[PDB]
């Protein structure tokens, strides 16, 4: 059938959590920008720059795995013939404990994720400190400076050569002190990815806007893809969240199925129509009913661990402003023509 | 020579950074690198470990 | 029975003194606050961070003590034959002595603390300068810089992936210059509780309602709980602060029981309803007391160690402020609804 398998009732409830939280949704906006994504992926043609916007709990993490678990599978058959060669390799920015993002800490960070795929090659930087150790992990002097770090990052990238560079929480790029241009700290990368060859792909919240046209070069190789929430304007949306809730109450190990697509506007109120939130919610509430050996899901156990109407309020605003900047009307596309002299 | 690589092992086994001045603390002699062939074995000892 | 042992009066006011101290009494709000935060800390399901905001008095410290008392005893059965794991480690976040939070000497702190379990744990930290001295504790050097030590704390976090990383009187995360926002800090420790994926729980007062809802991802991966106060303006409360005191009126070590509900106003008006406030008032009049030996409690003695109006009247007021900002009305949902197009 299409929910989940009778065999798990008489499992154990860390079973049932488990699967539960195994459990993945190709809805269609996920399965979309996995199209979009995996296509400029395939062949980025001169850009260096992928840009995936989203809410916070759209997908856009799962996103990245997804997508690196399929680039890895399909570069398996291709890895028995040009070995040392990473498919894929990706890290997260991280948000500075000081006024200023750390460039220093990002490079040791890189090469460690990227040059570590097995101790059976080498490579023989250029800089004296990049070494490994007895434990079978790269460990880098704090006397190595800066530029060293990326020249040695650049030479490793090109040795290895991956497919795509994923940068997650790359909103974090931008904390910067005050009189210093968020342009610039963009073209640090920009560089690095066009004297190495391999495309970057950045994914954050709607903090990462700040980044979006900042100058005509960063422009041109950039690609912006928006990872959509669900509106409760537009009714094919209204329409694809209650399939997804119906879905998750399909696949819910309960003994009982619960009834779930009836109250679909208190699930949107609390969760924007974010899938990512509502199937943390429903996780949580799943773990509720187990604890107690609950049969089904009732109102006031969502009521529980229900995101507080403040909380979703800031999401909504921040939502909102998102939205209203990623917005292209055909008005923008006349404006665009008759600036250019295309009448 | 053999002493400065067993040194450089030594040291690089322990994790603390294996510079010339914490081998020369573990010699008899602290003064064998003026000649040019010791230096060049703990540099060689150092960089085929990677340093 | 219903209260302290016969048998403590023959002994000398230092048992007596020291079963009062360690008595703990279960009222509503602490038995509801601890359920709430052990679910939570159970299933974050894409939480990150816990704030428990509540008044200087209430027992965010002793509900933060029973919460890691009680997963270290749900640990130890499968902490017998399973090592190299910590349940729970606590910090407490210090008050610079400059004007800026210092992020060094907190990840020294967290890392001197939850790197304590046992000298036969030896585990890499991949940062030269931070090890075990000749008296078994763990030493950092001077010299190393602040990432560095926050790689190292996120490698050992990751390999002891304790449950909740408590973080009491967060409040001095504010601590900050006038030019850098508080956003910025709350997403330092996201990212490290993010790339470490271990659960942060962040107990002040209301002060530390300056670091809710500063952004959409900080609101998403939040669980607020309130550890509210009792209030007159409710029979409910002013009776479940009636029963509390008729149960520390009948645990006080006396010869004669003193009566306490009488004067509940009197107790009401200097303690705001919290119960740590009326405990150590308690705890101090029966010290006065076996000082004199006296076999009851008299008014005046609970005058002469009480807090003074002015002193009242400061935390009052800062509760009031605080509770305005936590109380969720129908008011805001149908905001949220209409801003959602859900009406
Ligand atoms: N399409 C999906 N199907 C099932 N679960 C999903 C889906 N998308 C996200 N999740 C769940 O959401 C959680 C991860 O959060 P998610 O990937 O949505 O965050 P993000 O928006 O990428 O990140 P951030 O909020 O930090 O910006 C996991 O519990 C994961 O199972
Ligand atoms: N439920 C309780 N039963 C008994 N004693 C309590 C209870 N809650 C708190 N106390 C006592 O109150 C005193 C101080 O309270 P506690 O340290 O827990 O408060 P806190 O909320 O952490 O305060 P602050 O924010 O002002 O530092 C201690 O002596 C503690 O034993
Ligand atoms: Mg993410
Ligand atoms: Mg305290």
């Amino acid at each position: 059938s299409t929910g989940f398998p009778l065999e798990l009732l008489t499992r154990p409830a860390t079973e049932r959590l488990a699967y539960f939280e195994n459990y993945t949704v190709a809805h269609p906006r996920l399965k979309e920008v996995y199209e979009i994504l995996m296509r400029t992926i395939a062949e980025p043609a001169g850009a260096s720059f992928i840009f995936v916007y989203g809410a916070s709990g759209v997908g856009k993490t799962t996103l990245r795995l997804r997508v690196e678990q399929k680039l890895t599978e399909l570069a398996l058959p291709k890895l028995e013939s040009d070995r040392a060669r990473v498919p894929v390799v990706g890290i997260e920015a991280i948000a500075p404990e000081s006024r200023y993002f750390n460039w220093k800490e990002y490079y040791t960070r890189a090469l460690i994720t990227l040059e570590e795929p097995l101790i059976d090659h080498k490579f023989d930087y250029g800089v004296r400190g990049i070494s490994r150790d007895n434990f079978g992990k790269i460990n880098v002097e704090s006397k190595v400076v800066a530029p060293a770090l990326r020249r040695a990052l650049e030479n490793a990238l090109i040795h290895r050569h991956p497919d795509v560079f994923f940068v997650d929480e790359a909103q974090h790029f931008g904390k910067v002190a005050s009189g210093y241009k968020l342009q610039d700290q963009l073209d640090c990368l920009k560089s690095l990815a066009n004297m190495t060859g391999i495309l970057h792909c950045l994914l954050g919240t709607y903090e990462l806007l700040t980044f979006r046209n900042l100058s005509g070069q960063l422009s041109r190789r950039s690609v912006d893809i928006h990872f959509r929430r669900y509106c409760a304007d537009s009714p094919e949306d209204v329409q694809a969240f209650k399939s997804v809730l119906l879905t998750f109450q399909q696949h819910l190990p309960l003994a009982e199925t619960p009834n779930l697509v009836d109250h679909w506007e208190y699930f949107y109120e609390r969760t924007l129509g974010c899938i990512g939130t509502l199937k943390d919610w429903l996780k949580r509430v799943l773990s509720d009913a187990l604890d107690r050996e609950a049969t089904t899901i009732t109102l006031k156990d969502l009521q529980k661990r229900a995101l507080s109407v403040a909380q979703c309020q800031k999401m909504f605003k921040e939502i909102q402003e998102g939205e209203r900047q990623l917005s292209e009307t055909e008005a923008d596309v006349q404006n665009l023509r008759s600036a250019l002299g295309l009448g | 020579c053999s002493e400065v690589r067993e040194i450089v092992l030594s040291l690089n086994a322990q994790g603390v950074y294996p510079t010339e001045g914490r081998v020369c603390e573990l010699m008899p002699n602290p003064g064998c690198f003026r000649y040019k062939q010791v230096r060049a074995a703990f540099n060689d000892a150092r960089r085929e470990f990677g340093l």
